[PDB]
This record gives C-alpha cells, sequence and structure tokens, in this order.
C-alpha cells in the first residue's frame, strides 16, 4: 500500500557494477585450474 | 546506462527523474511567463521577430503569445496545443487554465517528492474534478424569458470581458456597441457576418457602429454617385470575356470579313446578355468578377451603378444586409427577387472613400469601424472586440450565467475540501493540492492587482464557509463585496471547459515517463 | 540594463531575482546530492579523479565529498566552508547542518515567493533559533558523579556514532576498543597521540588493540633483538658527523700526518661522546636522527640496542607512554629521568617486522592496528574511528549527554510552534518554516530507512504534544520507542554547533541579493 521508489540512478549504477564484475570474472576464468594456459 | 550501444548517434533519452524534472521546469516556466497578464490590472508584452518581415505586435491574450513564442519543450508544446484548442473552442480563458495546469503540476511535483504513487493522485484529482463539476451546475442562474434582465446580464458580461484588456478606458461605449452588434444577428451564430475595418487616424473615442453597411470598393466611370430608392441585385457571372464554353471551338476561316462578323456577333451577344441582366428592372448591379470596358459603358449609359471586386464574404454580407439572392443565368425575373435600400452615398473616412449603404430592411450583418494611432493598439482592440463578441455569442447560446470574480473557484475548492474531509486514504492529499491550486488563482489576481492577497483569500474562504457563498473580490478598492451588487458576471460553459481541459492536461502530463528523442534533421 | 557599458568584456552581473534563483537551485542540488547519506542505513559514494592519477576512495560523510568535489557556485561554497569549519571543530555534524540549511533556504524561497520581507523572516528565524537553543539548554542531562552511568553513556554514544557507518557489523568490538583507547588518555585532549596503523590483508575481526606500543622501525646491526628488562631513553642529538655549525673553520696544514691526527682526534671525540651517552647506565638508545656505522658498532659492541630514524610524533608517543624525558648534551646523569620497560621483542604482522613494546608504567598513548581487504575500506574504517574518538573526547570534555535520534528536533519544533502561537504579525511565517524544517529533518532518515515517514512523524509529534518528551524513532522495527531505554543518545555541543552554524548560514545566504562576477583569468 506504499513504499514508492522515485530513484533509478543507484539501481543502474549497481547493475553496471555487477556487469563489470561478471565480465572481469569471465575474463579471468581462463587462467584457473591445473589444465590452464598462460596469458601474454 | 548499458555499455552496449542501442540508439543511434545523436539521440538522448531521459528516464524518470530527469524527464519529470525537465517537464516540471518547463511547466513552471510556461506558467510564470504568462502569470504577469492574468489579473484585471495586468500589463501588455512585446512579441518582436526577426525571421519574418520585422513584425511587431502587442497583445494581452495568452494563447496568441504562446503561439507566437514557439516553444520547444514537449510539455510546453502540449500546453500550447491545449491553449489553442481552448481558444478555438470559446476563446475567453487560456491564461487561467494554463495557470491552473501549472499550479497542478507544481503540486504534483511536491506530491511525487513525498513518495506518493501517481495513480492515487490521478484518482484524487478525478474525484475532485467530478465534485467540482457536480457542485458547479447547482450554482447557475437560468434566464431567457425575461429580456430586461437578459439585456442587463449581457451588458455586464460584455463589460467584465472588456475590462480585462486595453478597452478599460472606453468600456462605457464599446460594451454598448458590442451589445448592439450582437442583437443584430437575430440569434445566428455566424461570426463571419461582422466585418471589422481598422483605419489609421482617430483614437478610440472616434469609433462607432454603422447602422447600415460600408464597402471599401470603387464604382465605374460615368456612373451616378448617389442613388435614392435603389434595388441592389447580387449576381454571379463572367462579364469579362464571356468564354465559359469548355469546347474546342476555334475559328478556322479564310477571310477577315468572317472574323469581323464573328466579333460583331460576340458583341451583339454581350449586349443581349447585358440587356437581359437589366431586364429585371434594377438600377444597382453588383458582380463578383471584373468588369471590362464594354459592360461598364453599357451599364453607365442607362444609369445603373456597377460595383466591381466582390468576394464571397462581401456577397454574403450584402445578401444578409439587404435580402437579395445570388442570381445568375437571367431568364426568369420572377424567381430572382431583389433587395431594399433608400439611401446610397459615398463617405470619406480619413483619406479614403467608402460607399455607405443606409436605409436597409433586414440587417442581419453589420460593420464596425475601428480607429487607432498605432497598428499594435488597433490589433489589440480588434482582438478584444472579437473575444467579446465570441463570449457574448457563447453566453447567449448557453442561456445561463454564473457569477464570476472568483466565487466559482471558491465554491469548487470548498466542495473539494468537504469531499476530502469524509474519505481517508492517500487520496486526501490530491484533493488538498487541487483545492490549493484552485484557491491560488484569486491569490495571483490580488498579487497582480496590488493588495494583500493572503488576507483577502482567507476572508473570502471564511465567508464562503460561514455562508456568504456569493461574494467575490472588489478590484476598485481592495475589499470584500457581493458580486450581485457590483455587476461582475462570467459564464458556465467556458469555466466548465476550462476546468475539464486543465484536469485532462494534468492527468496526461502526470503519467509521463521515458522521453525518447529521435535524431534531429 | 543601461546601454552604456560599465564592466569589462566577460563580466556578468546577476540582479536580485537571478542571483537568488541560482543560489536556491544550487542549494536544492546540494541538498538532493547530500540527502542520500544521512540515516544509519545510508550508502557509500565513489569519488574518482581525472588529474590526480585517478584517485579512488570510498567515503560516507558529506564533508569529504564536499571537499573533494569543489564546485563554483558561491551558495554551495559557503556551505562547503561551513562544513569544513564544523569538521575542523567537532567533526560529526556536517550532513545534518547542510540538510538543515538546504531546507531553510527552500522554505525561504517559497516565503519570498509569497511577497514577504526578508527582514521579518530573518527576525523570525533568529527568534526560533533562540527558542530552540533555550529548550535544548533546559532539556539536558548532566552525568559526572556516577562512573557506571557515565561509562554506559559513553558506550551508547560510541555505538550510535559507529552504527551510522560501515562498523555496524563489528560494533560489538570497535565500541569497546574506542572506549578503552579513550580512557588511556587520562582525560586529556591529546587526540594526535593515538597512532592508527592500517595494514592490507585480513578481515575486520583481526583488528586488535595493543595495550603497549608498536613501532615500524629497524634496530642496529649486531644487537640483541629481545630484552628481558631495559630502560628506554630518548635523545635529541646528531650522531652522524657531529660538526653542524655556522663556524667557518678550515684545516690549513702542510702535512698528511696532521690531517690523520685531526681525524683520529675527531674519532676519539666521537667515542668519548658515545661513552658519555652510555654513562647513564642504559641499554636501549633511541635517536630521532640518523646513525652512521661508528656509533652503531659502538652501541653493538657494548650490548646496547640503538634505534635510529624517529619522527617527532613517535618520539612524543614514546615519551608519553614510557614516561621518559627528551635529553641532550649528556652531562648531568642525576637529572634525566629514564624510562622503564619489562618486555621488548619483535612481532610479525603480515609481511613486515615491528618492534613490540609492553610492560610500560604510564602508557598514555596506544597504537591501533587496522586490518581490511581494500584500501578504501581501511580508509573508511580509520575515518570512522577518528570521528568516534573525536566525538568521545568532546562528550567527555562536555560531561553532559542529550538524547538524540529525533527527540531533540521534535522538542525544538514544538518550542518554536509554542513561541509562534503567542506572537502576532508576519514573524509567525518564519517560525512556521523553521518548525517545518525541524520536523522534516527526521523525515529524510525515516524515508531512507524504508518505512512510512509521514505516519511516524505524526505519531512522534502527537507523543511530544501529549506530554511525552522522551519518545523517538526505532530503527530495528520502524515504530515509536523510548530513547532512555534503547540507548540512542547523542551530544549537546555537537547539536548546538550544528544549529548555530545552520542559522548563521541561513542568515548569511538570505541577506544576499546581488552577484558581481569578475573576469576569469
Ligand atoms: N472587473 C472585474 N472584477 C472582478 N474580477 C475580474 C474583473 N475583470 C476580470 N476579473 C477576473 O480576472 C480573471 C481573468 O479574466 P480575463 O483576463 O478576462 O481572462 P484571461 O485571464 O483568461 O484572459 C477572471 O477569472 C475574472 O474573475
Ligand atoms: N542508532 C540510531 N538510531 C536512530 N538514529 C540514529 C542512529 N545512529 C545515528 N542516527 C542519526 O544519524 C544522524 C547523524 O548521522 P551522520 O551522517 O553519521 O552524521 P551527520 O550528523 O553529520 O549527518 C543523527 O542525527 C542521528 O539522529
Ligand atoms: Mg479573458
Ligand atoms: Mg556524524
Amino acid at each position: 500500500k506504499g513504499a514508492y521508489q522515485d530513484r533509478d540512478k543507484p539501481a543502474q549504477i549497481r547493475f553496471s557494477n555487477i556487469s563489470a564484475a561478471k565480465a572481469v570474472a569471465d575474463a579471468i576464468r581462463t587462467s584457473l585450474g591445473p589444465k590452464g594456459m598462460d596469458k601474454m | 546506462l548499458a555499455p552496449v550501444n542501442i540508439f543511434k548517434a545523436g539521440a538522448d533519452e531521459e528516464r524518470a527523474e530527469t524527464a519529470r524534472l525537465t517537464s516540471f521546469i518547463g511547466a513552471i516556466a510556461i506558467g510564470d511567463l504568462v502569470k504577469s497578464t492574468l489579473g484585471p490590472k495586468g500589463m501588455d508584452k512585446i512579441l518582436l521577430s526577426s525571421g519574418r518581415d520585422a513584425s511587431l505586435m502587442v497583445t494581452n491574450d495568452g494563447a496568441t503569445i504562446l503561439k507566437n513564442i514557439g516553444v520547444d519543450n514537449p510539455a510546453a508544446k502540449v500546453l500550447v496545443d491545449m491553449s489553442r484548442v481552448q481558444d478555438d473552442e470559446v476563446g475567453d480563458g487560456t491564461t487561467s487554465v494554463t495557470v491552473l495546469a501549472a499550479e497542478l503540476l507544481r503540486e504534483a511535483e511536491s506530491l511525487i517528492a513525498k513518495k506518493i504513487h501517481p495513480q492515487t493522485i490521478i484518482a484524487g484529482w478525478r474525484e475532485a474534478t467530478k465534485a467540482a463539476r457536480e457542485a458547479l451546475l447547482s450554482s447557475a442562474v437560468d434566464h431567457g424569458s425575461d429580456e430586461v434582465k437578459f439585456r442587463q446580464d449581457l451588458m455586464n458580461i460584455a463589460g467584465t470581458t472588456l475590462s480585462s484588456k486595453l478597452l478599460t478606458h472606453h468600456k462605457d461605449h464599446f460594451t454598448k456597441l458590442a451589445v448592439e452588434a450582437v442583437l443584430r444577428l437575430k440569434g445566428s451564430g455566424n461570426l463571419e457576418a461582422i466585418h471589422i475595418i481598422k483605419k489609421l487616424g482617430g483614437s478610440l473615442a472616434d469609433s462607432y457602429l454603422d447602422e447600415g453597411f460600408l464597402l471599401d470598393k470603387k464604382i465605374g466611370v460615368n456612373q451616378p454617385k448617389r442613388i435614392e430608392n435603389a434595388k441592389i441585385l447580387i449576381a454571379n457571372t463572367g462579364m469579362d470575356t464571356d468564354k465559359i464554353k469548355i469546347f474546342g471551338s476555334r475559328v478556322r476561316v479564310d477571310s477577315t470579313a468572317k472574323v469581323a462578323e464573328i466579333e460583331h456577333a460576340e458583341k451583339e451577344k454581350m449586349k443581349e446578355k447585358v440587356e437581359r441582366i437589366l431586364k429585371h428592372g434594377i438600377n444597382c448591379f453588383i458582380n463578383r468578377q471584373l468588369i471590362y470596358n464594354y459592360p461598364e459603358q453599357l451599364f453607365g449609359a442607362a444609369g445603373v451603378m456597377a460595383i466591381e471586386h466582390a468576394d464571397f464574404a462581401g456577397v454574403e454580407r450584402l445578401a444578409l444586409v439587404t435580402g437579395g439572392e445570388i442570381a445568375s443565368t437571367f431568364d426568369h425575373p420572377e424567381l430572382v427577387k431583389l433587395g431594399s435600400c433608400k439611401l446610397i452615398e459615398e463617405v470619406m473616412i480619413g483619406e479614403d472613400k467608402l460607399i455607405h449603404f443606409s436605409g436597409v430592411a433586414l440587417g442581419e450583418a453589420c460593420t464596425i469601424v475601428l480607429r487607432g494611432a498605432t497598428q499594435q493598439i488597433l490589433d489589440e482592440a480588434e482582438r478584444s472586440l472579437h473575444d467579446a463578441l465570441c463570449v457574448l455569442a457563447q453566453t447567449v447560446k448557453d442561456s445561463r450565467t454564473v457569477y464570476g470574480g472568483g466565487c466559482s473557484e471558491m465554491l469548487m475548492a470548498h466542495a473539494v475540501t468537504q469531499l476530502a474531509n469524509r474519505t481517508p486514504g492517500k487520496e486526501a492529499v490530491a484533493m488538498e493540492s487541487y483545492a490549493k491550486a484552485l484557491r491560488m488563482l484569486p491569490t495571483i489576481i490580488a498579487d497582480n492587482a496590488g493588495y494583500d492577497s493572503a488576507d483577502l483569500v482567507a476572508q473570502l474562504r471564511a465567508a464562503h464557509s460561514e455562508g456568504n457563498t456569493t461574494a467575490g473580490l472588489d478590484m476598485r478598492e481592495g475589499t470584500i463585496g457581493d458580486m450581485a451588487i457590483l455587476g461582475i458576471t462570467e459564464s458556465f460553459q467556458v469555466k466548465r471547459q476550462v476546468l475539464l481541459s486543465a484536469a485532462e492536461a494534468a492527468e496526461v502530463i502526470l503519467r509521463v515517463d521515458n522521453i525518447i528523442k529521435a535524431a534531429p534533421r
């Protein structure tokens, strides 16, 4: 019956931060495990 | 924003906060630009341009200024369109409705800033508008049978309409002139019959209303000037080179004698047509096309006045003033009929000569000669006269008047407050905001006048709550007086349309999000 | 303006309306930007740079944000300077005072828009501030005779200060650590004597408080690392080439043997000075300057630990902890007052070696080890600990606590309303605006918490008006609770300074109606 939200910038900032963290984790996912290669 | 590009280069998009902020800023700017010209003691503005032909106009109407400014904000464009629609509807209340819309949007801004759902505000505003439109119908005075009171009501309405512009100095005569010009229509709503002729010479005190009709045309050569007891006959034919045949007729002869005979036959046919035109027993011919040299001398040799250059508006005005019909062919003089006029002369107004038509029979149409020193003053006077005629026709077709000055707004605010004082929930904030926006109009009026606005508004509200549901605001001194004693009277349909348009604009702008702008060309 | 130009090319001049509108817009923007970090459940901010090698930091208080952003609006520059002054004074109330100033300016905007003289508004604001400060002085709790109650009040204040930052998860230990560190000063204003060493790595639970002292220096070579019992002595001399003088002496001889004899005499003098240094019977020498090779080997050959490279802050900390005296010359062993210690060793915290000092006699100062993940978290923890220590020292020097949370603001608003409900004139509008701002100050926190702000504000107002001057706001559930039972207690000096700074900023900004900008370089 209430609790209205009129702000959207923090949500977009958090979404962008989560996307950047996921991209970083996917980029560093290659060099992991005993069967991994090296980067140049 | 997402890192992946979606829109094209050169296209911005505002979400919820920035879009609403820009819309509210534009609405506040639009409401404040015209707020200076709202009260009866308002001033005028200057609307100069540079892209056209250095046009300079000075007016007091809000719709004209909003249309000549040329805004670019999307909400400002919607407000300008609403003002134009209102002006085309009745044309009497644009600044008031745009100020009400600006106040409603300003209240909705603070309501949204207080963490309130827009649906509740929309429902509350709809309920307040319904209560206002229900309580407004109960406070209306019906008239029609009593002509003595109807004439006084029309005079008071015309005076109240004219006192809100530049005609406050000559309201004592322009009101009577508009009243006399309205009664000449015999209940007809055709506003095109009233011709407005503006001239550069005298001041506003030299303006009057002709009891007959005037024309700014010239007559032929070797024709009688003043003709007493004439018969005007309006025609519609082509005397200048009568070649209406769309056939492929071409002269393929082999001698100049045949061409001369053909020319003589054409001249004889033209003479026979001219004689058949004058066969009706008339002495004042009027055509809608041009007249050459042969028909001119043919009409002048018999003593028949010929008038040239007449469009559809002039022909309709002459037919409404006299009584004749737009005849042609000229074969049956019994089914044509004529007019009635016993005084035809030419007068000199300033530096030009105009044909005067007096001694008419019917008189459905009339002309008004306006005199001024500046083109801007003449345009303002013409606009004020047109608005007065429009509001008079509207209040005549409505056949019911409502006491103006601010009593209707106070009654609507009191009804909205009484409705909100009985229902709980979050809808009481929207009704309170609507009541505040409705009561802010007398506050702005008193602030533009030059008196204490808060104290007068509080006194009027206390009087309306205690019983005095007919008082208003005295502008001649700055006190509280009865509206039925002074002579301030507005209308009902105009105020209803203003309130409906304001509510619709508020409800439309309230639910606005994601302003997607395309690439400009 | 006038056609004749007076100023130079590129110098603007805002009048009364434009400058006031710009200042109000800037204040509204500053308030909207700073209102996100006010309540205990606030968020953090990212302050990245583009010219200072991209400096990344995370802060919560508004003072650091206002100091790092740096705008060009003078209305915002005044608030930034006020926040910086308040941070240099007490350092606990910047967001609150800037929000109060923004609300006061927003109310003054609508007051000026209602055609009200600024002098009456200023007088009403001054009267409201006087009434609020009188009510705050009348409603105060003085605790100094009891020890357990004073300790409980200090712990509650520290917890309320730490809960507003990122220390709410480890408040069960950081509060006790701050309480133990404050009591070590023996009631002194030596806030700079508490060293805060931050080390990268580890969680927040490993941040333990050492009861002795820690030094990140290195001792000499060929010296014992751990000592069972020693007597630390602080000196202030130059062991690296003791010849720094203004004397323009030079060696003008004619033989290398003379230079060799001079060098041998200098070495013998240095050896005699070193022997006179150890004549006091000490074994832990600490010098604030540099130590070469000869004094190092002389101290190592006798079994005396020599520590070099010591700053003034470390020397003062060692003199305040060990109770030693900074001595020089080394000629009066009877008057030197050596230190005392029974535990000297070296620990391994992370990947560095630090000298561990324990078993001291006095111990006025103490070191705090901070362990975190990133540098921003460690910086935020250090800033929060410094603010907690500052507010604890302030409330200890004041020796009087006042219940905060939202009771003081409601009491001040009620007092202002009661004062306004007795005096007539136009001064009641400024007091009404002040009361509205005082009531809206906790509304921002109530909205940031995530509950119904209007209902809680109405309930608190009803409780304060019915006779209950002890109610407040509950953050653990969202209802109305007692402030004397939960433990929500702030300070009196901080609140008084915040209110006075807000009133001064409002009176300064409201008395400005002209902006004359010069030509930029
Ligand atoms: N002589 C008067 N006495 C009292 N009120 C007036 C008078 N003239 C105008 N008003 C008020 O001024 C308001 C604006 O009138 P007007 O200027 O004619 O319309 P608009 O502002 O839409 O152009 C009306 O609502 C009316 O109540
Ligand atoms: N546990 C708590 N319960 C209720 N209110 C609190 C609590 N902790 C802090 N506050 C509120 O937070 C405000 C101070 O927040 P903070 O941003 O740390 O400092 P500033 O006063 O500079 O804004 C105080 O006015 C206080 O009312
Ligand atoms: Mg009007
Ligand atoms: Mg604080």
